[PDB]
């Protein structure tokens, strides 16, 4: 609906859309002089001026400096936008960011959002009217001709040339809800990159990309959305600056030094960072803007007697009701959009929504340097798609990665902002290294009180808002996208002092004078300059810090094992099979050496302590030298940071009451509002407490894993170092560097990937230990000042009720009474489901992050056709005599081994694994148990990538082979057995090249066998699942789920794996399918194996017994006995309406045996072990119905029968007794066997033996004939 | 359950129901916000078996 | 993440709410569009 106008910077001026406005802050010292501007009105009420912004005394300068600042990333270009050129090029570049926004429907509300949320206007005789604060003054020779509606002024860059900024026009507005016109300062070419190099577990990029480094450029397109959700804040009267993190603190004096930090600023990026400080600052924000708007629309709204369409604005904005001359603000709806403006509108959402990758963190723990894009050029840039024009594949914002060959990297020419830690050769450590430290009295002198309560107050319930709504479904724009520009020519002055905003402060270069070596001086040993050559010079890893401080050579390491295998070899190795040997030595040893962790087992707390943090940097060696898991134990917190801050809150007064001549239902209202206030102001201080702890205490997390993050890739780059020396010295042999140097760059990928998993696990064990201290050392604190504050309140309300008792009278009196004494008595518990870093959301997603994040290839069956369910894949082409049969899940693969049932997998760059890549391989099986003795001693595959080189699943005689071949190296592990008895059996292999190959069948290992001597067993032949080399034309498997995974499951991703195909609960018959409910089986004990059940009928008793048969037993081909499975009668199972569907775990069964119902007696002629007996002989009555169950393990291919309870016999679980009970003969009788139901979980695994039974089906593969 | 009445709402604005709108002749399924008439209509999910 | 919540998919669209037109959100079918791995509010309906 709303329109994009196309313009270019030689358009004509037309005075409607192309003007020369004066600039809105003109009455300002600073900016006397600053002629008019020409202005281009991209959108209604919204006008791009390319002009650099220098209006603000923050940006009043544009040249350097010439002093450091507290910013790392900063461009500073004075002569950039001063010619007609660069002016048009900035002027498209915002337009196609503009579009871009607009592409999507989010985008879309969004800028008729902002071009239709104007400032409340002025009042003038009844009717609206346009001030200096909604308009901008088109003006010539020194005269104003007319003054043009405006939202929205955005110009260029400020005098850092890559930042953004939003600036209101008037104090005022901002924040008494009236709303004011806003500035936007971008530059949609110069970027700020993001380092998330350890911070999203999710893979960021294609999982084939080899990609040397995840630094990523921001989209224009979300960097410019974020500031329009501040011009939003701006004009809906939203910003307040009171929430803001002090950053300076002066007595721990290792602090970043940086600019205040606007808890607006936080919930406008969104993320992590916002969590914190969500609840707090919205709830404040909606509490205040409330009563503005009410005072708003009752002193202003209601004096308005006309029409004009600036009343329409105004009634489409703020959602008012009622008629003119009344006006009442309907707090529901209004909430509920001030929720939205505030917590769904955020840079995370939106981008999230354009498909975009964002920091995960406003501050900047790893600045990089600014670039430049010309996102001009379509080929690189699109409206449609982004910097991830998605291409010959999906990129997966892979386009972002800031080495995409249109990212120009610029010089910085800002000054280096470091300090000094000079100790009595001393250390200059850059700025960005420091700890972050938010000053612990940042959210002192807040206000933290509330009027008197009256009736009608209605606090916000932000739990009772509907859940988010990112697209704003709701919230039409077509009224507000019809009306015209004002343009009036005399505009009421509103004379109001100008917003300017907090000047930055000046960094300032001081000196730290420490008796003891720091952390920073860790991080400094393990670092050589780019100066020092690779060749010539040889860096030797060390073990003393003093040593590798002093020596450029050395290098500090802790592993004191890598050092080992990196040093000691001697220089000039003579063959590449010494530096293939040398190069996975140091994988394996790496990756080995740094996933050393330590589970202390402390209930709930179960730390996975990583000691090598303790050398690697000085941290736990003041407390406890030389222990750092013990260091942990004696304080969990005070050891690990170097600021504990021991905050404190104010006084927190009680609250009062109004005092008139009120009425019942109005007093107990006010009664009911003390209490809900009181709510929420423990919440708030809950609130507020957490706040102070994100500031100050997590933040110091991040700051440790940032310097973690440093000494584990120096130490990478030092292996590095060493490795491509070893390369310039390859005396062996000539011209045969390349492969060796592709071997390189593969295991420095290998170190990249250990180096994040041991990230992976110290933030695991970092988070969980500051979420520890919040919970624990720092609630406790508030909750005395907080039962203060409610028993002052209760002694208020208690007064309050001893008056107005009568108008209240005695029962209501009474029931107000209760409730004061119940509810202010007790503590509101904090709630943490909101916490930023929660267990939750780490284990939610738990199996996606970690198994199928990794699967490129997943060959099954759906809809009645083959194909990869992973979908990365298409050209699997299958033969014409395979065939779908019943399967685990979902029909499964049947290749007939006729020789045309051949499926091959034509590879691709996902499924080539080179020598370094670890894989796996899972698949269900079902081998049929062999009918003819032909094919014994004859191996024969079952799938094979193989050329006389390559990775291959065979079928011996029962047992399953899998095989590696390298040119000269091989790997053969043999499954036990059990493979060919017809049952669905998971294999699962996995191949870490550096350590061994592992072989589990059913999630239980069967071997592991050493891997580190097989090389390339890469073949571009496709993969081929046949069964090429058998004797036996009929033999066929059954093939399910037949999975690829990029990476080595180890047991316990294996043993989820093996969980997530049991995640329902069906009950499984003995091969491993899911049980039916008309399908007719054979039904026996795993006690007694070989006997089925059959009926005879007692005349005398008139019973007819179910009884296991006659034991028979199956001769195998080999001469092997077995015990029979088809052997009595079939029972079919049934349901009370024939669901014809899957068994579950405690569905409500029928057995039908011969056609007759199974159950057990229901009168007192059977009190002896309750014999269960059919329908056949109507003499005694049954109760039919069973239950099936599944007590043990989920995957059991058995299943217990409890029985029914009835009046006259206890529940028991169906089993059997062997007796004569009378003349007749000895048998065995299935009986209820009510005890073993009642002591189940206390008797061991032998006798549960007894009431399990199997549900043997008919099913071909598994025959006696 | 199958052939069982309930009243549909979006998840994201419970406060009004899925309504059949028939002041047109193309009928279909919209959420109104004038609300100046009630009139529950009642979604059973049912299958062909 | 919502279990009292359905979605009314057919092959890869699901039912969604349109944008506020004539204060009628009518219901149409969309692609299903994620957000955190999973889809938006919009194409989750409740019965009651």
């Amino acid at each position: 609906k709303l329109e994009i106008n196309k313009f270019n910077y030689n358009d004509p001026i037309d005075g409607i859309n192309v003007i020369t406005m004066r600039p809105p802050r003109h009455s300002d010292k600073i900016n006397k002089g600053k002629g008019p501007f020409k202005a281009f009105q991209v959108i209604k009420n919204i006008w791009i001026v390319p002009e650099r912004y220098n209006f603000t005394n923050n940006t009043n300068d544009l040249n350097i400096p010439s002093e450091p600042i507290m910013e790392a990333d900063a461009i500073y270009n004075p002569n950039y936008l001063n010619t007609p050129s660069e002016k048009d090029e900035f002027l498209q570049g915002v337009i196609k960011v503009l579009e871009r926004i607009k592409s999507k429907p989010e985008g879309e509300k969004l800028l008729e959002l902002i071009s239709s949320s104007i400032p409340l206007p002025l009042v003038s005789n009844g009717a609206l009217t346009l001030s200096d604060n909604e308009t901008i003054a088109y003006q010539e020779n020194n005269n104003i001709v007319s003054n043009l509606q405006a939202n929205l002024v955005i110009y260029g860059p400020g005098p850092d040339i890559a930042n953004n900024a939003t600036y209101g026009l008037y104090s005022t507005p901002i924040s008494n809800g009236e709303g004011t016109l806003s500035e936007v300062s971008f530059s949609p070419f110069y970027l700020k990159p993001f380092d998330e190099s350890y911070g999203n577990y999710r893979s960021l990029v294609n999982i084939v990309n080899k990609f040397v480094k995840r630094e990523f450029a921001p989209d224009p397109a979300s960097t410019l959305m974020h500031e329009l959700v501040h011009v939003t804040h701006n004009l809906y009267g939203i910003s307040n600056r009171n929430f803001y993190y002090n950053f300076d603190t002066g007595k721990i004096e290792t602090s970043r030094q940086q600019n205040s930090l606007i808890f607006e600023e936080l919930l406008t990026f969104g993320g992590i960072d916002s969590k914190a400080i969500s609840s707090l600052i919205i709830k404040k924000i909606i509490e205040t803007a409330k009563n503005n708007y009410t005072t708003l629309i009752s002193e202003r709204l209601n004096t308005v007697t006309v029409e004009n369409d600036l009343l329409k604005y105004i009634k489409n904005k703020i959602p008012v009701q009622g008629r003119l001359g009344n006006f009442k603000l309907d707090t529901a709806e209004f909430e509920k959009k001030l929720n939205t403006i505030l917590f769904v509108l955020n840079e995370s959402n939106l981008a999230q929504r354009f498909s975009i990758l964002v920091a995960k963190h406003f501050l900047k723990e790893r600045p990089i340097d600014p670039i430049y894009v010309n996102i001009l050029d379509d080929n690189s840039y699109s409206t449609l798609e982004g910097f991830n024009i998605s291409s010959q594949g999906s990129n997966d914002f892979q386009g972002q990665l800031l080495e995409s060959s249109y990212f120009e990297k610029i010089e910085s020419n800002a000054l280096r902002a470091f300090i000094k830690i000079c100790p009595r050769g001393c250390i200059e450590v850059e700025n960005k290294d420091l700890f972050l430290i938010s000053n612990k009295d940042s959210l002192n002198d807040i206000n933290l009180s509330e009027e008197k309560i009256k009736p009608e107050t209605t606090v916000f319930f932000k739990d009772k808002l509907p859940p988010q709504d990112i697209t704003l479904s709701n919230y039409d724009f077509t009224e507000a996208n019809s009306i015209p520009s004002i343009s009036q020519q005399n505009i009421l002055e509103r004379n109001e002092e100008l917003y300017e905003p907090i000047r930055n402060s000046l960094f300032e270069i001081k000196t730290i004078y420490v008796d003891k070596l720091t952390t920073f001086h860790f991080l400094e040993a393990q670092n050589i300059d780019e100066s020092i050559d690779s060749s010539k010079i040889r860096v030797e890893l060390t073990d003393s810090v003093d040593e590798a401080l002093s020596n450029p050579n050395k290098v500090y390491s802790p592993f004191k094992n890598m050092s080992n295998t990196i040093n000691s070899i001697e220089t000039g190795i003579t063959s590449t099979y010494i530096f293939y040997q040398w190069l996975r030595s140091i994988v394996k040893d790496f990756s080995d050496e740094t996933g050393k962790i330590d589970v202390i087992d402390k209930s709930s707390d179960t730390l996975a302590i990583v000691p090598y943090i303790g050398p690697l940097l000085n941290i736990g060696n003041d407390i406890r030298h030389g222990d750092f898991v013990g260091a942990i134990e004696l304080a969990g917190i005070t050891a690990l940071l170097e600021y504990v801050p021991e905050f404190t809150i104010p006084i927190l007064v009680g609250l009062e009451v109004i005092g008139g001549e009120l009425a019942r239902e109005q007093v107990e209202a006010i009664v009911n509002n003390a209490l809900d206030k009181r709510d929420q102001k423990w919440a708030e201080v809950y609130n507020i407490t957490k706040a102070q702890w994100w500031g100050t205490i997590h933040l110091q997390i991040n700051t440790r894993l940032a310097h973690t993050y440093k000494a584990l890739s120096r130490q990478a780059n030092a292996i590095k170092m060493n490795m491509e020396f070893q390369l310039a010295n390859y005396k062996g042999n000539i011209d045969d560097k390349a492969k060796i140097k592709n071997a390189i760059s593969e295991t420095e990928i290998l170190l990249n990937k250990s180096v994040e998993q041991a990230m992976k696990n110290t933030e695991k064990f970092m988070i969980k230990l500051s979420n520890s201290y919040l919970t624990k050392e720092m609630i406790p604190k508030v909750q005395d000042n907080l039962k203060n504050f409610d028993l002052e309140t209760k002694k208020t309300l208690d007064k309050f009720i001893k008056e107005k008792e009568d108008i209240l009278g005695t029962n209501l009196s009474s029931s107000l009474r209760r409730k004061v004494s119940i509810r202010l008595n007790k503590n509101i518990a904090f709630d943490i489901n909101d916490i930023p870093f929660s267990e939750f959301d780490d284990l939610i997603n738990q199996y996606k992050n970690e198994i199928e994040d990794y699967e490129v290839l997943n060959l099954g069956a759906e809809d009645g056709k083959i194909k990869d369910l992973s979908g990365t894949t298409s050209d699997i082409n299958i033969g014409s005599d395979i065939e779908l049969a019943d399967g685990r899940e979902n029909k499964a693969i049947k290749i007939k081994g006729s020789e045309n049932s051949t499926i091959k997998i034509a590879m691709n760059k996902y499924l080539r694994f080179s020598a370094t890549d670890n894989f796996s391989i899972s698949f269900w099986i079902k081998h049929p148990k062999p009918t003819n003795l032909l094919n014994n001693g004859i191996e024969y595959t079952l799938v094979e990538n193989f050329n006389q080189r390559g990775w291959k699943i065979s079928i011996q005689d029962s047992k399953l082979i899998w095989y590696l071949r390298d040119h000269n190296n091989s790997i053969k592990i043999v499954t036990p057995d059990y493979i060919a008895f017809n049952g669905w059996n998971l294999i699962t292999i996995t191949n870490n090249r550096s350590k061994g190959s592992i072989v589990y069948v059913n999630g239980s290992k069967i071997e592991e066998k050493d891997i580190s001597s097989i090389w390339n067993t890469e073949v571009d032949d496709p993969i081929i699942f046949r069964l090429k080399n058998n004797r036996d034309t009929q033999a066929f498997t059954l093939l399910d789920q037949f999975s690829i995974y990029r990476k080595e499951l180890n047991q316990n991703e294996v043993v989820k794996l093996y969980n997530y195909y049991f995640n329902s609960n069906y009950i499984r018959d003995i091969w491993g399918n899911p049980l039916q409910y008309n399908k007719k089986y054979y039904l026996q004990t795993q006690d007694k194996p070989g006997k089925g059940l059959i009926r005879e009928y007692w005349s005398s008793f008139g019973y007819d017994y179910v009884i296991l048969s006659d034991s028979k037993t199956i001769t195998f081909p080999n001469n092997i006995r077995y015990g029979a499975l088809y052997n009595g009668s079939k029972v079919l199972i049934k349901n009370s309406k024939k669901l014809d569907g899957l068994v579950r775990n405690k569905d409500f069964i029928q057995l039908e045996i011969d056609g007759y119902n199974m159950g057990i007696s229901a009168d007192r002629f059977n009190e002896d072990t309750n014999y269960i007996g059919t329908t056949y002989g109507t003499t005694h009555d049954l109760t039919t119905d069973f239950e099936i169950i599944q007590r043990q393990e989920k995957y059991r291919n058995y299943c217990q029968l409890k029985t029914p309870y009835n009046i006259f016999h206890k529940s028991g679980l169906m089993s059997t007794e062997t007796s004569k009970p009378t003349f007749h003969d000895y048998r065995d009788w299935v009986y209820s066997s009510a005890w073993y139901f009642q002591n189940y979980e206390n008797l061991n695994l032998r006798k549960h033996t007894k009431t399990n039974w199997y549900f043997i089906p008919k099913d071909e593969g598994w025959d006696e004939d | 359950k199958y052939n069982e009445n309930y009243q549909l709402y979006n998840k994201t604005s419970p406060d009004k129901e899925v309504k059949k709108v028939f002041t047109n002749d193309k009928d279909y399924i919209a959420i109104e916000y004038n609300q100046n008439t009630n009139n529950p209509t009642f979604f059973s999910l049912i299958q062909k078996e | 993440n919502k279990p009292n919540s359905l979605i009314f998919s057919e092959n890869s669209q699901a039912l969604r709410l349109s944008n506020r037109l004539n204060d009628e959100n009518y219901i149409l079918l969309d692609l299903v569009s994620k957000l955190d791995d999973e889809p938006l509010n919009i194409f989750y309906w409740e019965f009651i």
